Order: C-alpha cells, then sequence, then structure tokens
C-alpha cells in the first residue's frame, strides 16, 4: 500500500496537449530524457 | 494512378494553389517528390503524407479511400471543413491519423473498423459530433486514441476497456454520460487516463487501486460522487487530479504513502474532515491543491516536510488555529493560498524565509497583531493580498523595496499611521488598495511614481491634506477612490490629463472650489463629487 519515485537523476515534466499534467521521467544533465 | 486520387483530393482543398507546391496531371507525373508526399524506396508508392499546419482549409475528398499503400496522413492545422468521408475505411495500411487542429464535424464514420493496421488516431480539437463508435475495439493495433475537445456522445464503450495494447486515452472535453466501470483496470498498458469536462456521472470504482500502470490518473470536473477508495493508495500515478468533481467523505490517510505523486488536485470538491498529518511524506510532489472544499481542523506543521513543493493551495475551507511557522521551512514555496479560511493569530516571522515566493494570499480571515518587516527579504514578491483582517501597526516602509509588486492590498483591516513615503518606488505596481483602514496622516505625492498603476483606492481612512497635484501623471490609471477622507483643499485641474481614468470618486470630504472642465469632465459630475460641502455644483 504506498508508492515511490523511479531511479533511472529523476525528475518530472509537463506534457503539454489550465496546467499541464506532470510525468515522471528521468535526466541527466544531459538534455534526454527516458 | 494515385496520382489521379491526389488530383482529386488536391480538387476538393482549400485555396492551397498557393503552397501545395505543383500537384499536377499536366506535365509532372512524378507524385514522389511533391510537397508533403512521401513515397518508400522500394514500389514508388505514397507512405507517409505530412501537410501538417498549411491552412489549407478544404474538405478532404472522397479519393482518400483510393490511396492504398497510404500509411500516415497528417492533416494537421489546416483549418479543413467537412465530415470525414466514409470511404477513409477503404486504405487498410492506413496507420498514423492526426486531423489535429481543424473543423470536422458528424459522426465518426463506422468504416474506420476496416483499418486494422491503424495504432495512432488523433482528432482533437475538431466539431465532430456522434457517439464513441463501438466498432473501434474491433482495431487490434490501436495504442493512442486522442478525441479530447469535441462533442462526442453516449458513453464510453465498455469493450474499449478490455485492451491490453492501449497507452493514452484522452476524451477531455466531450459531453460523455455514464460512469468509470472497474474494467478500467483491465487496460494493461495505458499510462494517461483523461476524462475531464464531461457530464459523466457514477462513483469511483473500488477497484481503482489495482491500476498500477497509471501514471497520470484526471477525473477532474464531471459529476463524479462518492468518497475516494482506499485503493486510491496502490496507484503508480505521477499526476492525481480529482478536483471539481462532488466527492464526499474524507481524505483517505493512504495517499500519504503515495509518493509518485508529483501533482495532488482535490479541489472544489465536498471534502470534510482534517487534513492529514501524513501527507507529510510526500517530499516529491509539486503542486498540493486542497481549496474549494468543507475542510475542517488546523494546519499541520507536517506540510514543511514537503521540501519539493511549490504550490500550496488551501483556500475556501473552513480550516481553523494559528498560521504554522513551519512552513518557513519550505525553501521553494512559490504560491501561498489560504483565502476564505477562519485563521486566527500572527504571521509568523519564521515565513520570511521562503525567498522564491510570489503570490501570497491570506485574504478573508481573522489574522491579527501587525505586519512582520522581515517581508523585505522576499524580494521576488510579486502578489501581496491580506484585505479583509485585523491588521494592526503602521505600513512597514520595508514594503517599498520589493520593486516588482504587481498588486498589494491592505483593505478591510486596522491599519494606522501615516502613508510610508517608501511606497512610492514600486514601478511595477498596478492595484494599490489601501481602503476600508484607520490610516493617519496625510496623503504622500510619490504616488506619482506609480506609471504602471490602474486602480488607486485610499477610500475609507483618515487622510488629511490636499488632494497631490502630481496626479495627472498616471495615464494607465482607470480608477481613482478616495472616498470618505479628511482632504482639503480644491480640486487640481491636472486631474484631467488622465486620459485611461474612466471610474472616479472624491464624494464625502471637505473638498472646496469648483469643478474643473477641462476635458469632458462632465461624466463624473453629479455622482462622483456627491458628498463635498463646498463643491460648485447642484446637490445638497
Amino acid at each position: 500500500p504506498g508508492s515511490s519515485p523511479p531511479t533511472c537523476k529523476p525528475v518530472h515534466v509537463p506534457i503539454q496537449p489550465e496546467y499541464y499534467p506532470e510525468a515522471w521521467r528521468c535526466k541527466c544533465g544531459n538534455k534526454l530524457f527516458m | 494512378n494515385e496520382g489521379k486520387a491526389l488530383m482529386a483530393i488536391k480538387a476538393s482543398f482549400s485555396n492551397v494553389a498557393n503552397m501545395l507546391l505543383d500537384w499536377d496531371d499536366v506535365h509532372n507525373h512524378d507524385f514522389c517528390s511533391w510537397r508533403g508526399v512521401f513515397c518508400d524506396n522500394v514500389s514508388l508508392n505514397v507512405v507517409s503524407l505530412n501537410l501538417s499546419n498549411l491552412n489549407l482549409g478544404g474538405e478532404i475528398s472522397s479519393a482518400l479511400g483510393d490511396l492504398m499503400n497510404l500509411q500516415s496522413i497528417d492533416l494537421q492545422g489546416n483549418k479543413l471543413g467537412g465530415q470525414i468521408p466514409d470511404e477513409i475505411g477503404n486504405c487498410v495500411s492506413l496507420a498514423y491519423v492526426d486531423f489535429s487542429t481543424n473543423l470536422l464535424f458528424g459522426d465518426i464514420p463506422f468504416s474506420i473498423s476496416k483499418l486494422k493496421q491503424l495504432e495512432f488516431l488523433n482528432l482533437k480539437n475538431n466539431q465532430l459530433t456522434g457517439p464513441i463508435p463501438a466498432t473501434l475495439t474491433q482495431i487490434p493495433n490501436l495504442k493512442t486514441l486522442d478525441l479530447a475537445r469535441n462533442q462526442l456522445t453516449g458513453e464510453i464503450p465498455r469493450l474499449l476497456y478490455w485492451n491490453e495494447v492501449l497507452q493514452y486515452l484522452g476524451l477531455r472535453g466531450n459531453m460523455l454520460t455514464g460512469t468509470l466501470s472497474p474494467d478500467m483496470c483491465q487496460l494493461t498498458g495505458l499510462w494517461y487516463f483523461d476524462v475531464r469536462g464531461n457530464n459523466l456521472t457514477g462513483t469511483i470504482p473500488e477497484s481503482i487501486g489495482n491500476c498500477t500502470s497509471f501514471e497520470i490518473l484526471d477525473v477532474s470536473y464531471n459529476q463524479i460522487t462518492g468518497v475516494i477508495p482506499y485503493n486510491i493508495g496502490f496507484l503508480q500515478v505521477a499526476t492525481l487530479s480529482l478536483q471539481g468533481n462532488k466527492l464526499t467523505g474524507r481524505i483517505p490517510e493512504v495517499i500519504g504513502l503515495m509518493q509518485a505523486l508529483a501533482v495532488l488536485d482535490l479541489s472544489d470538491n465536498e471534502l470534510t474532515g482534517p487534513i492529514p498529518p501524513i501527507l507529510g511524506n510526500l517530499s516529491f510532489t509539486g503542486k498540493l491543491y486542497l481549496h474549494g472544499n468543507k475542510l475542517t481542523g488546523q494546519i499541520p506543521p507536517e506540510l514543511g516536510n514537503m521540501s519539493r513543493l511549490s504550490y500550496l493551495q488551501l483556500n475556501d475551507n473552513e480550516l481553523v488555529g494559528k498560521i504554522p511557522p513551519e512552513l518557513g521551512k519550505l525553501e521553494q514555496l512559490f504560491e501561498l493560498n489560504l483565502a476564505n479560511n477562519n485563521l486566527v493569530g500572527l504571521i509568523p516571522s519564521n515565513i520570511s524565509s521562503c525567498a522564491a515566493l510570489n503570490q501570497f494570499n491570506v485574504h478573508g480571515n481573522f489574522l491579527s497583531g501587525a505586519v512582520p518587516l522581515e517581508f523585505r527579504n522576499l524580494g521576488s514578491l510579486t502578489y501581496l493580498n491580506l484585505s479583509s483582517n485585523s491588521f494592526k501597526g503602521k505600513i512597514p516602509a520595508e514594503l517599498g523595496h520589493i520593486i516588482n509588486l504587481d498588486t498589494l492590498d491592505l483593505s478591510g483591516n486596522n491599519f494606522s499611521g501615516s502613508i510610508p513615503l517608501t511606497l512610492g518606488d514600486l514601478e511595477h505596481l498596478l492595484i494599490l488598495n489601501l481602503s476600508r483602514n484607520h490610516l493617519n496622516g496625510t496623503l504622500p505625492a510619490e504616488f506619482g511614481n506609480l506609471r504602471s498603476i490602474q486602480i488607486i483606492d485610499v477610500s475609507f481612512n483618515f487622510l488629511a491634506g490636499v488632494i497631490p497635484t502630481e496626479l495627472g501623471q498616471l495615464q494607465n490609471i482607470n480608477s481613482l477612490i478616495l472616498n470618505n477622507n479628511k482632504i482639503h483643499g480644491k480640486i487640481p485641474d491636472q486631474l484631467t490629463n488622465c486620459f485611461s481614468l474612466a471610474n472616479l470618486n472624491i464624494s464625502f470630504n471637505n473638498l472646496s472650489g469648483i469643478i474643473p472642465p477641462m476635458k469632458n469632465f462632465t461624466r463624473f459630475s453629479p455622482a462622483s463629487f456627491f458628498g463635498n460641502p463646498f463643491l460648485c455644483g447642484n446637490w445638497v
């Protein structure tokens, strides 16, 4: 019963389709994301 | 011969003759070099078609049915019209369909079912009517279905919920009745469930917790009722948006253990009961929105433990108690909205430790005591609303060096003492409301330096001295309200040069002289100046 964030350096990002809904995506210093 | 269908496609189109780089059956019989139409290396037939965002403003011609090797069609952003012709159900090779940001109406054809290879269907931003055709779970390859911002009707097809593949389900904005079915947790690959802005009824299914595959769950702004189930605490959701529904009951404590939450929104609901202190352990969440509810209790200091929280909104509730100083631990806090509650006590001196703090809104409560000066350490403070409270003591002069202030609302209080001269140095200030207070002293003149000011209100105070003559400098001011003060002297003529000033009220003073009528100052004659005895005009 619970939840916890991921471990790829992790971050949370808006995805633009009011505000933006944010999802978990891991980027290091490099501007990538996975 | 697919060129023929491309021509008929070109025929019933917008006045594209402009940008469609040469489609023609006159000379060029090579339709794999034409703008926006791609052919594959092998058989030289159309595979991908990108006409995105050209404003081609036509209808989708029927000849689309003749393009067989067609895999992908992007007609996005072309201001296109008509309905989607039924004959699209011909090209079974079709895979990607983006009709985004067009103007298409009418039912989605049933022939859409005949496209086995179709895995991406985006129809967002259109005028399409009809229901969601139940013949869409017949397509086995479908991963992404975006129908958001349309006008579709009828319930959500029950069979669709049984799809392991589906990933993005966006129904946001239609008028879809029906209820959330528990079968919702049989979508094992979906990571974005978006039913917002529908006419949906029903309850939260109790099996909602068995949906660990969900990252964003947005059910906001529907007529959904019921309590928030315990199972909600198993969700791996990054964003959980429950705001603007009719959910009753309390806030389940088990959401405390839901640290995958980035944004938790429960606002505008009918939830009651206290704020659960356990919420102190979701230290990765950024937005906490709890406003508009019937919540009671105090503000638990454990919210100071949410390190990565930037927006706290608790307004429009029934909370009580002092403001806890542990919010001073919130070094990443941006917006603090505590409005329309029943809080009492002081503003803590340890709250001036959140540098990044744009807006601070405590209007409509019962706070007491003076104003702490360490507000001078909030340099990024753009919004300060303290209205309708019992604040005492002078206006700290230090409120003038918060240079980017855009709005400063101190009305409805018991403020005393003369007005700080240092209030002159807010160039970016627009709205200064000091009304309904107890201010001593006279009216300071540095009010001429508010270049961008739109609205000045010092009404219902004890100000004295003459109406300052510099007040004609403000070009952006549309409202000047100085009712119920002891201001004497005459009315300066320079009050005419306020171009934007269409709303004025200087009644109820000892004002003397005439009404200067340089410009059209006859619109504000009768009512605006009523209460002054020594003013030249026809009234008592």
